């Protein structure tokens, strides 16, 4: 149970992600430490709200830590759909974050009063953005593009508060404005998310699929071809499946090396080609 | 005892259409792959194309404009056509079987000599030669017969319809004045010649002629 | 298309000796470890013969002395030991890319025992005569090696005009060779003179035999 | 645009789960009718929790209609794993209500103050439990649990809201017990929506497949086996690929039936059998 | 195990006729519409010859008169036209399920024009009566059909303990049978007796035939 | 001209141990499988194992507990092992090469007859027949050579080395008092005989006997 932690250190991107969960807790000690007064009312609901967020980069850095891990029995492809996975529950956190937020500026408006408390949040979410930088094999792609989202809608959170607090020297309008930005932010993130998660056709190889399927089609003793099947497995790896109906005298061995090797050209790392002798 | 037997016309005018029929024994074309490959002097060996079970054929880049294989599975019969002859197609066409689940042909048929010219097709003249003079003889004797001014390819020359198949020697033809001549040797013991009869056999497919000819001593 | 080279062109190979041919590919045609080349085997006036398929297996009913090595663009075909039988001219064949190419053919010569040919020579007959032309023909039989001339002589003159030659294939049975020297004249030219000669030269004896008729 | 409604009517599971939207569509106007007045202090966060649960019931319905769509080129394997991303989509959204529901009963007992409109939403609940009820081919088995669980949530928050009414005649210590209770019931459809998701192995297939691998090994000409990938489609269609790796004179056809054979006794309905022909 | 019945177990089919033979499997044999069922024919004192494979598909080199069909349990063997040679005991196997299994074998006869045994008669030899027994062999070949009884006659006698026989199978190039008939006695029983007689009783004819020596 | 050769004892005495090299020709083991069967009176062929290209192999379930075959490919052998033989292993022994990716057996050899007892090897006594008397003589005449007292089998008859194989018949051997007994009758031309000599020969493996018998008439 120790050595987690220590592979965790292992990796720049745990070690990130583990530093900005402990200073989040940290953060959350501490406005809780000055919420045990009277004025808890938005207190207790911006804590919970950093709970929240606590808890989404927990999952992220545990999915990110999970997809290391090697296969076994159990899960044959590895656990490389973690990253996916977490994700996809990044998206939809972030969606629910957005009507939490729009549900608080709305009980702002409706009921009048945390005025420097929401300071040094933009100070550690703007700390957060400075330290997060983007720009089978690689199984890393959208852990950093999932706490990249969060934080910023977090900064864009942090800096619809500070314009309420302006205002007061209205806030649901630009509160409900910040949460569709972010929702239509996430959207990308999600429809791809669930592309992958649908056994979706790779966006990348669509348009080469009739172009394999025709090369193919002209390979010698190669009658027919059906039941394709291709699908993304972590962020490249393309597990396609095919299907070949050939010559009762037709040559397997050069059959499988051509559609292996044109399959190849195209992208896909994992192919299964299964070679039917047609009857007559 | 598998066969296979092309029955095509030596001789084809220019830019005309040839016609090949390999005809097939010992096995089903419904589970056999057949192909079409040329031999000429220049060039080499050529794939020309190949015809799949039920129909599905592939084609030479090179002729898939001016080729057409077609196949019939009752009669055991494989088509070949061929459009726009030229010079260069004057080849020997040899329809051959593909092997079992592989790349390779394993059993070929005796090609036919497709010649492209616009010559005239004429019968074969046979000549039969005998020894100047019937002296310093030896226990083995030198006998042939010339054929002279044929075409085109081939003619088959053969010494007392296949009796005797040892020490024959058909010698290559060769062109001359837009006419083939070619020699044939046989070594005999001297006992045997004149006491028994000897005969040359030549047959000419395009022309239809089986002429034979008597070995006269002298 | 892949271009396929055979080297060397023509081998020649003594009795019971080791025969290497070696075919070169311009592009690899190996599939996951399969190797799409094979070797034909094409005798004189023969369908080709196929020999190895996928360059290491031996076709059923072939000679266990013919061997077959190789992999990507290098292969090589391994002949032992080599015997009378195996003289013809051998094919690389790749299946790997379509259209089927075979490369260049190599000509197998079986080296053996240096021999006299037998030199004859006949006149033209009966018929030819009526024909209106004439024909001598001078048979060399089983003679080694190919390289071999002949003279015609006339009255006691050279000529060289109407010579005509041809050459057979090496002999599957004694690995020999045979080659036919025909010459062609009119009637006048026949006539006008009555002196004919063959006279052939070989390595095998700086004499040449001569095989003459008097007509 | 039209025809989805009438697509919709054309399914029994579709048409209560549209009843049950709308009759909850009509509990929010008639409750944001009655909070129109100054005593919506809770009132507007329970409409926007029931909002989230309509939100949820929506999607589940969606995807229970998008389930039944033909498949086409972008989506080979079609829209069967809709079912599963509703599953594991309810099972978040049930987590976060568990969450919010502990944060609001954190809120009324730190905050003193609702009581007939809770009645109304029990009366409503109870009626959508008496009609919801359970006990490549039929691709609906996820949907009737998560909204069965949601609305079971939903029952249980009712009865913690009646139980601290009744005690006012501690209110966080039930919500708390109650959310814990709900995620623990929650917690098995959420494992088993994500190992279906993760391309496990099929739990009902991983014992079969080591005396699966043993018979088809002993089928004559196989030499070796490897690289095998089995995972569920949506409920039970085993998508399973195999590799093998047979003699350089074995029987492909007889090979391939038997492992076909032999895999579809163990109830994997789509299968791809790739044979390799061994190098000597 | 897998049982294949073959019926019928003997069958006489004329010349230039078509014959039938079934296997009939326990168990279906088809995998993916392919029928793993195989016939083998096996001549007199020969190893089974390959004919069908996959219960459709001719091998290699075998003449096109064979032909078979069939699916699932029940399949069918046809030769059509029978001819001479193609007498001989026929074996249906299936390889769908291991062990293999080959049924029971199915006899074909060529049903033929009647012939008349030659009768012969051999004395035992010199060498036979120095080592102390005696033994006479009356040889009937080409003879059709094989229902066929010899009688020994001894000095005018029958007797039947001694009597052996032998059939041979059908002949693949007249389609005739040829039986051997062997008497074995010692010294004493031999020199007692003078007048030995072969007896052959055929359809062919209601007189028998006779063949006799006198020592 | 693929073969295959068995070289295995044709007498081996029960409970004991069965070796049989199956020597193979024409092609190499290291792609394809040899079959074993068995073939006896009783129970028809049986099929017993067979063996893949590096070693693998697979036994019928009755005999895979005393039952055992290798391989070497170097010398292009198989050899094959029983243990335990009874009476009811008697059979003829065939190696047969599997078929190319197919279940079913194409090339196979002329097979051993193993016979289990305990009886002991007994050379052939061959005796000449010859007609009683020199009288009514025709075109065709019946000659043969008596087998008597052997074991076990097999006993090959030959006439004049294989010269005259017309008008052969080699009859089925009997058994008789734990002794097998071989009749075996040629027909020739009266011309020929005693014109032409006439000889059967006798060749028995089990007991390395090759006697040659010269037919005396009378
Ligand atoms: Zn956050
Ligand atoms: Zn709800």
């Amino acid at each position: 149970i120790s050595g987690w932690f220590r592979s965790i250190l292992s990796d720049k991107t745990s070690r990130n992600l583990f530093f900005f969960l402990c200073l989040n807790l940290s953060f959350a000690f501490v406005e809780l430490l000055y919420g045990i007064w009277s004025n808890c009312l938005g207190l207790i609901s911006d804590s919970f709200h950093m709970f929240f967020d606590s808890t989404a980069i927990l999952a992220g850095l545990a999915a990110s830590v999970i997809s290391k891990w090697r296969d076994n029995d159990a899960f044959s492809y590895g656990y490389v759909r973690a990253e996916v996975l977490a994700g996809f529950v990044n998206g939809l956190f972030l969606i629910f974050t957005a009507f939490f937020i729009f549900s608080e500026g709305v009980e702002r408006a409706l009921a009048p009063p945390l005025l420097l408390v929401s300071i040094l949040g933009f100070v550690v979410n703007l700390i957060g953005i400075f330290v997060f930088k983007h720009g089978t094999t690689g199984p890393s792609r959208q852990i950093l593009q999932g706490v990249f989202l969060h934080i910023l809608a977090d900064t864009l959170g942090s800096i619809g508060v500070i314009a309420s607090a302006i205002m007061m020297q209205a806030d649901p309008i630009c509160s409900i404005l910040i949460a569709i930005l972010i929702v239509v932010s996430v959207i990308p993130l999600l429809r791809e998310s669930v592309g992958i998660l649908m056994q979706r056709t790779p966006p990348l190889l669509e348009n080469s699929l009739p172009q394999c399927y025709q090369r193919v089609q002209q390979l010698q003793g190669v009658y027919s071809l059906q039941e394709q099947h291709f699908w993304t497995l972590c962020s490249d790896v393309y597990v396609g499946t095919l299907k070949l109906i050939v010559a009762p005298d037709a040559d397997a061995r050069w059959i499988l090396s051509q559609t292996h090797n044109i399959f190849t050209q195209a992208g896909v790392r994992q192919l299964y080609v299964q070679i039917d002798f047609a009857a007559m | 005892e598998v066969q296979l037997q092309e029955s095509g016309p030596g001789l084809v005018a220019p830019s005309q259409s040839l016609s090949i029929t390999c005809t097939v024994s010992g096995f089903s074309l419904t589970n056999y792959a057949v192909h079409w490959v040329r031999q000429s002097p220049g060039k080499g060996l050529e794939w020309l194309g190949v015809i799949w079970s039920n129909g599905r054929t592939d084609y030479n880049a090179a002729f898939i404009s001016r080729l057409s294989i077609s196949k019939d599975n009752s009669k055991s019969q494989v088509f070949f056509k061929m459009n726009s002859l030229q010079a260069d197609d004057t080849a020997i066409y040899y329809c051959a079987r593909k092997l079992a689940y592989e790349g390779a042909m394993d059993y070929w048929g005796q090609g036919t000599s497709v010649t492209v010219s616009s010559a005239k097709t004429t019968p074969p003249s046979v000549y039969p030669l005998a020894p100047g003079s019937a002296a310093q003889t030896n226990s083995m004797v030198t006998l042939g017969c010339l054929v002279k001014g044929y075409f085109p390819e081939p003619v088959t020359v053969t010494w007392n319809s296949g009796s005797l198949s040892s020490g024959v020697h058909t010698f290559p033809a060769v062109l001359q004045s837009d006419l083939y001549t070619l020699s044939s040797s046989v070594t005999v013991p001297s006992s045997t010649w004149p006491s028994e009869t000897v005969t040359c056999n030549v047959a000419h497919p395009a022309s239809s002629t089986k002429v034979d000819k008597k070995i006269v001593p002298r | 298309d892949i271009v396929l080279t055979q080297s060397p062109a023509s081998l020649a190979v003594s009795l019971r000796r080791r025969a290497t041919i070696s075919c070169r590919a311009s592009e690899s045609v190996d599939g996951y470890g399969h190797s799409f080349m094979h070797w034909y085997q094409q005798k004189s006036g023969q369908p080709p013969k196929l020999l190895i398929y996928r360059a290491s297996n031996l076709e059923s009913g072939v000679p266990a002395r013919f061997s077959g090595s190789g992999s990507r663009t290098d292969f090589t075909l391994t002949i032992d030991p080599v015997e009378a039988d195996d003289a013809a001219t051998y094919y690389c064949q790749q299946s790997n890319e379509d259209p089927y190419t075979f490369g260049s053919g190599t000509k197998l010569e079986i080296k053996r025992a240096d021999a006299a040919p037998t030199v004859s020579i006949f006149p033209p007959s009966s018929e030819q005569l009526t024909s209106g032309g004439a024909s001598v023909v001078c048979f060399l039989n089983n003679f080694y090696p190919k390289d071999i001339n002949v003279k015609w002589k006339i009255d006691g003159s050279e000529r060289q005009n109407g010579v005509l030659n041809s050459w057979t294939d090496q002999d599957s049975k004694d690995s020999t060779y045979s080659m036919s020297s025909t010459l062609t004249l009119t009637k006048d030219e026949y006539e006008r003179h009555n002196s004919y000669t063959c006279e052939a030269t070989h390595k095998t004896s700086t004499s040449p035999i001569v095989k003459s008729f008097n007509r």
